[PDB]
């Protein structure tokens, strides 16, 4: 009961924090796609994109590095939990 | 408290008149226009922004330029090429025509109006967010050169939308009322407003008589506007990537989406500079596309289509019986008006005259829209 | 161009900051059980429920609990310290 | 309208509704709060989120308020309990006031300010559960209140934005839970015997045609099931030097936990005759086990258990009444629990049965959610 109980607390407050990795995950894809020269598998942030493509070409590929590192994080924390 | 809408081809803009000063109203993304979009998914219906950003994953469901189909009959010839533009349907209901999508597994048709009414109805939500009130009493634009089906249907919209439109405005008229041309001093008063946009033309001389308007001519060019010229720019480069690499990108969609994207970015900048860089990373078979364009070069590309601007300025002139010098006033709207070349051929064409652009091109209708919503509620 | 890469990495620092924002919410509920197994001085909260619960607890799964509660915390730390 | 028991250590809130009362959880589903409140350098907080950040921040988060309701600064009664509690008392025009670090400002704030608070934490629990605003309640407070205390009370429920219907006394309003005001017969007498945390309250009253008058009231206000807590501490702490040569005393982690770990015996005692105690490291890496009975857990509390029949004698003498002449006796306060309090009750009256079905530690509130509904 009490072992059950206390791990039922903690649980919740896992499932919470893997909900909000979800969240940046998704957000951060459509800021991904916008620098894929592949064809847009979910939504494309039209905005970030038309910024993106206006940075110099080194830059560009810094942030779709440092983007593609985020999502490698992300990820490595979510099957760490 | 009463707002203005632009409902615009390709994106709409609301905005209020409260405390003696214009709102133009930021969307949830702190966007002052949203697109005219409308997307129908498994799940749901986006609307604007959400809509606009997913066009690539579901292209033949993903609805816009919904206005060009107002009032016009399936068979009528521009409905039949602009159909070869538009990646979604649209099919023939007794003589009218509706965009077919699918949505939630099931086919479903809309009329243009129906399309129109589901972007009022993000307007009105994106006002009422930000008035933290009901909205219910609206002014909506349309086309100076609307008949009375078009302009009914527009109003039917917004009655469908949850707006009472207190009135149905001139989209000339709203941007001659932002800058208050119809408050001066005097006998009448002749208005020129040229306005070009991201896919249209129109050139409209008004009369102003004691805060009374008179449409006296319209001229434009349906299909003439910014993509036209970023277009330009596309196949430009297209051939010069194909010339210094000896790779041709436009069957890759995903290229040609990038440099498209690129060079309207460029035709931005040399708004405000003499040079752009366009740069894409890794363009086509990871090879990067690096190179740079000029003003002037921007411009001769483009030379036949500024310079033919003038045309639908000299027709509307002639049609209202005035000389250039009779013009008392000339207004630009639309985000293409901000090309350097583009007013320097107009003010030429007016032996110099001052062009009246102080208020954000791309928000000029709204606001105006917006002063008349307020005194007429 | 350069006011170009100062937008584009506000945009992902936006996103990335409400992702720390949310694992820093997850990180004080998990000190405030944390602290309420351990024999320090708690340098915050401490879940006087969540004390009794595990209190009540084998002293096995007291130590248990308390070792779920260590690992879940460095997890955290080591996610934090990788997306900066 | 809606019931409120706003306690000493803490608080409940209850309605009327489909002809019977419901008592309402919080949040944390807890059906009674904690009457504290606490200041720190960015928040107030409230309830249950104040008693546990009291570790990190003692000299900032409240209690007892009612313990200074209405009293004057140079009140006996709050001169002698300002020396034990661990936050700063200070007088302002003879009055008493609780002086605070709030935001990096040194405030002070008034009894019946700190009350509101937690009235307001009430009418919010309140109205979450019924979905509407809830303005109208009926609060309650000790039979021996005076009228600047019930005045000082009432307030407090003002500034909470409450329409406070009446304040009436607390053993009234767990007779009324009894409906020991519905009956036949002629006047009757009840006894109501309150044990809560830290307060004992006994109390005798007269119901005549259903009209209630207070006839005597004794007790002891420091004592509760915290004292009996106390005791079970002092005896571990001592258990433990004598198996492992240490002292804890002086190690307020170590004597927190412990004291946590008594609490959950002394329920377990309530319905076994034995209880196991265990804590991971408790001192210096060592864990702590071990076990306790009933009888010893008696032993350990005698004193303090059987001096609860001292305010009953007191009460009868001062009602003028023979223990025989008691129509009813009522148990409320959350220690009433203890079968031996039950057992020194019942025997002291001969064997007469309890009146003890509705939850002790929820009788007040009970009872004042439905005069609420009476005078909605
Ligand atoms: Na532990
Ligand atoms: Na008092
Ligand atoms: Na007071
Ligand atoms: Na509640």
């Amino acid at each position: 009961e009490s072992l059950k109980h206390a791990t039922r607390i903690i649980d919740e407050v896992v499932s919470k924090f893997l909900d909000d990795l979800g969240n940046a995950k998704s957000h951060l894809m459509s800021l991904y796609s916008a620098c894929s020269s592949e064809v847009p598998p979910g939504p494309v942030d039209q905005k970030f994109q038309s910024i993106v493509i206006g940075c110099a070409l080194e830059d560009q590929k810094k942030i779709k590095r440092r983007l593609e590192t985020l999502l490698r994080n992300i990820d490595n924390s979510d099957k760490a939990i | 408290p009463a707002v203005g809408i632009d409902l615009g081809t390709t994106y709409s803009c609301v905005g209020v008149f409260q405390h003696g000063k214009v709102e133009i109203i930021a969307n949830d993304q702190g966007n002052r226009t949203t697109p005219s979009y409308v997307a129908f998914t498994d799940t749901e219906r986006l609307i604007g922004d959400a809509a606009k950003n997913q066009v690539a994953m579901n292209p033949t469901n993903t609805v816009f330029d919904a206005k060009r189909l107002i009032g016009r009959r399936f068979d009528d010839a521009v409905v039949q090429s602009d159909m070869k533009h538009w990646p979604f349907m649209v099919v023939n209901d007794a003589g009218r025509p509706k965009v077919q999508v699918e949505y939630k597994g099931e086919t479903k048709s809309f009329y243009p109006e129906e399309v129109s009414s589901m972007v009022l109805t993000k307007m009105k939500e994106i006002a009422e967010a930000y008035l933290g009130k009901t909205v219910t009493n609206a002014v909506v634009t349309v086309p100076a050169y609307f008949n009375d089906s078009q302009r009914q249907a527009t109003k039917d919209a917004g009655t469908i939308a949850g707006l009472n439109v207190l009135r149905i405005i001139n989209e000339p008229t709203a941007a001659a009322i932002a800058y208050g041309l119809d408050k001066k001093v005097g006998a009448e008063r002749n208005v020129l407003i040229f306005d070009l946009g991201g896919g249209t033309f129109d050139v409209s001389i008004l009369t102003i008589e004691d805060g009374i308007f008179e449409v006296k001519s319209t001229a434009g060019d349906t299909h003439l506007g910014g993509e036209d010229f970023d277009n330009r720019m596309v196949n430009h480069f297209i051939a010069e990537f194909k010339r210094k690499h000896k790779k041709d990108i436009s069957e890759n969609k995903r290229a040609v989406r990038r440099l498209r994207t690129a060079c309207e970015r460029a035709k931005r900048t040399l708004s405000s500079s003499t040079q752009a860089s366009i740069e894409i990373d890794s363009l086509y078979e990871g090879i990067d596309f690096y190179t740079s364009i000029t003003r002037a070069r921007f411009e001769e590309l483009n030379a036949d289509l500024f310079r033919g601007t003038l045309d639908p300025v000299e027709k509307a002139l002639r049609d209202a019986k005035l000389d250039k010098s009779q013009i008392h006033d000339i207004v630009l709207v639309g985000g293409s008006t901000r090309i350097p070349k583009i007013q320097k051929l107009l003010q030429d064409f007016f032996n110099g005259k001052e062009l009246n652009k102080s208020i954000n091109p791309d928000e000029a209708v709204a606001y105006g829209a917006a002063v008349q919503a307020a005194i007429l509620s």
